[PDB]
């Protein structure tokens, strides 16, 4: 057959989660980044 | 932010009792002014400061100054509230019983004993320092009453023109009293037009009917009545009495009701309440707020033109039923196309401290509206005051002071009250045209 | 530690939950203060703020430590800045901020970069509310003084710039106050009602702190 065209709903929400998730990744590395590493 | 609540005329006087009984059993007050809340916890959401005063005692006195010429029916009030209301806030004018249902005798009797009303008043101001308006309980029809609330309307426009000054005022019924009682009330109309900042309608036969039916006893006693202003008084007060983020101040409503000085009559509306299930969903409720069998006055009117309608829905509620009653009130109202088609909704939280009210978990709403069915009563009043004046010449015999040296001042004081509300309604009915506010566009 | 008290001080602290009566008082004993704060530079003293603000917090309830732990501080850059400076954004009035030092062990959970959403939504709310109160101050000085409805000589005037500017500010309040009632309703009040029913029989107090700061993001992510 044909390849299935990737859903509506799916990219809807994916591109929701991922300007969320970028917006609190940079609001996260702009307070104080907390994650470290030591030695 | 302070208000101070003024009862006139024996109504006044039992709508304040009515009133004041209501907001004590929802701030937790009762009848003895003391709280009735316990000592443990401070945190409160309400605001009884601008209502009541709170002593050393921790007992709150009712922000409010009862004025009459008839001493009986404050001294029941007293009699009913015992070591509620404080003693010092009575003025009976110590002139004995009433006398004379013509706004003569009864702006006289404001006009002799100003002083002591006036002195009251500032001891009740100079209490506390954020003041910001008073309230007035009287009804046009009752000639002392319209004299009364005439002559302090006068005094608080020339003693504080930076408060706003509102008042609530009920028209009388369809009876025969009116060939005089409209006289008052256009007497006071009159400064209604002039000093009133905001004022509040109400039709008593409408009044009366809407009781009747909500009652289940079709003789309606005038208590009940009072005790529907009661409840829709402390309805638009709720906002101010619990106020969370949005609405705290009387100013804003009226900034967002009344649009100029020259208009500033509305008409209430309050449904459903009781005075035991929930059947009117919010959707309902409005449905039902913009019947013309929910409204406190005679609507008459097909078809009133809305100029600026804002609302208050008490009980917990989904915007959803919200915006869709919205949309279908906005298929509904008509609003003139020079003005605006604006529509405001206030939640108001319910008090824990208040006891259930029948039908529990019944969403209400209560909304003001500004519309040309309040200058239709004006019509039918002012129309019944031109037959009876300009028929017969009986006025000239029920004076008193200034008005009774001379009758013809009294012919032309009454000319001229006639001629304001001419005004006034054609400015209200220019309004309803698109061409009101032509000098602009 | 009766962490819901805790959580509805905040909430009306830096939210304006059910305290719009606190917030609009303080604003109005000092409109003044605040237009002469904003108009003029960072070195005209504003310690007669500070000791109206210290003041209305010994007024206070000694209880409510939230209150009586908060403070006041004045910024060097605007709302607008700030936000430029944390989120991708192009903008000398509103440097006011609050604060709170959070304590052991309370600092675990509260941490400060929920702090500083909150100190960013505090000064968004203080915008708003002093807006609002702006308007409300020009509706009564316009309703109030006897010149503004006073009319006469052949007017010409009170239809022509009375009766346009009164429409102008009605204009305005039907589109600040309904702005504000639908962020207070759709965003606020949802998220302070997700907020009170979450907490009931909690499992994880990370999952809680996770829950806020998912609130704080959609709040922002609006
Ligand atoms: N709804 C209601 N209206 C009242 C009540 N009492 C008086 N009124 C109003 O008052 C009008 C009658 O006039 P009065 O109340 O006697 O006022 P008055 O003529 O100045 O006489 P006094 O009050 O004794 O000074 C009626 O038309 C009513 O509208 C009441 O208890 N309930």
């Amino acid at each position: 057959d044909v390849p299935m065209s990737q859903p509506l709903k799916e990219q809807e929400v994916r591109e929701h989660q991922m300007k969320k998730e970028r917006f609190d990744r940079a609001l996260e590395s702009k307070l104080l980044g907390k994650r470290h590493i030591t030695y | 932010g302070e208000i101070i609540t003024l009862q006139a005329g024996q109504c006044g006087n039992h709508v304040g009792k009515f009133l004041w009984s209501q907001l004590a059993k929802e701030h937790a007050i009762g009848t003895d002014g003391l709280s009735q809340l316990p000592d443990s916890s401070t945190e409160r959401d309400d605001d009884t400061k601008p209502f009541f005063r709170e002593n050393s005692r921790n007992k709150f006195t009712p922000r409010a100054i009862m004025m009459d010429s008839e001493p009986s029916v404050i001294a029941d009030v007293e009699n009913t509230f015992r070591g509620f209301f404080d003693p010092r806030n009575t003025w009976v004018a110590s002139d004995g019983a009433s006398a004379g249902n013509s706004w003569a005798n009864g702006y006289d009797i404001g006009t002799r004993n100003q002083d002591d009303i006036l002195n009251k008043i500032d001891k009740e101001i100079d209490s506390t320092d954020n003041f910001e308006g008073f309230q007035l309980l009287h009804s046009v029809a009752g000639g002392t009453g319209s004299g009364l609330g005439s002559n302090l309307l006068e005094a608080l426009c020339d003693r504080y023109p930076k408060k706003i000054l509102t008042t609530y005022s009920v028209f009388p019924a369809r009876s025969s009293e009116v060939v005089v009682q409209s006289y008052n009330t256009i007497l006071a109309l009159r400064r209604l037009i002039e000093d009133s900042d905001a004022t509040v309608v109400f039709d008593n036969a409408s009044l009366l009917n809407i009781s009747g039916k909500v009652f289940r006893n079709p003789n309606i006693d005038l208590q009940h009545t009072n005790q529907l202003i009661s409840t829709i008084i402390s309805s638009v007060t709720n906002s101010i009495r619990f106020p969370s983020y949005m609405y705290s101040s009387m100013s804003s409503i009226y900034s967002t009701l009344i649009p100029s000085p020259e208009l500033h009559f509305l008409s209430p509306s309050f449904t459903p309440f009781t005075s035991a299930h929930k059947g009117h969903s919010s959707y309902d409720v409005m449905l039902d707020l913009l019947d013309p069998s929910n409204s406190l006055v005679s609507t008459a009117m097909n078809n009133p033109t809305y100029f600026n309608v804002y609302n208050t829905i008490i009980g917990n509620v989904e915007p959803r039923q919200i915006s869709r009653a919205m949309t279908k009130l906005q298929q509904r109202i008509k609003f003139p196309s020079w003005s605006s088609s604006a529509m405001h909704v206030n939640i108001g939280r319910r008090s824990p401290y208040l006891p259930l009210q029948p039908n529990e978990n019944e969403v209400s709403g209560m909304m003001l509206s500004n519309m040309s069915t309040v200058v239709n009563v004006f019509e039918n009043a002012c129309n019944t005051f031109d037959k009876v004046f300009a028929k017969g010449a009986f006025l000239n015999n029920y004076n008193v002071g200034d008005l009774f040296q001379s009758m013809q001042n009294v012919q032309d004081e009454f000319a001229e009250s006639r001629e304001v509300v001419q005004s006034l309604m054609e400015d209200y009915v220019a309004a309803e045209q698109d061409s009101y506010l032509d000098d602009v566009l | 530690y009766d962490l819901i008290n805790v959580l509805k001080h905040l909430q009306q602290i830096f939210l304006g939950y059910q305290s719009g009566h606190n917030v609009l008082k303080f604003l109005t004993k000092n409109m003044g203060e605040l237009t002469k704060h904003y108009r003029n530079d960072n070195n005209a003293n504003y310690d007669k703020l500070l000791q109206n603000f210290e003041l209305e917090r010994q007024s206070e309830n000694p209880n409510n430590l939230m209150r009586q732990l908060l403070m006041i501080q004045f910024d060097t850059e605007t709302l607008p800045q700030v936000l430029s400076h944390y989120l991708q954004i192009y903008p000398a009035i509103y440097h006011l901020k609050f604060d709170i030092n959070i304590p052991y062990p309370l600092n675990i959970i509260i941490s400060r970069t929920c702090m500083i959403k909150y100190q960013i939504i505090l000064r968004y709310q203080l915008v708003l509310q002093y807006h609002s109160r702006l308007l409300d101050e020009t509706w009564m000085d316009l309703n109030k003084t006897p010149s503004w409805k006073y009319r006469g000589y052949s007017h010409t005037v009170k239809r022509r710039i009375v009766r346009a500017t009164r429409v102008l500010h009605a204009k305005m309040n039907h589109f600040i106050k309904t702005i504000m009632e639908y962020f207070n309703q759709n965003v606020i009040d949802k998220e302070v009602y997700s907020l009170e029913k979450c907490y009931r029989n909690p499992t994880l107090a990370v999952a809680i702190q996770n829950e806020l700061e998912g609130g704080l993001t959609n709040i922002m992510t609006n």
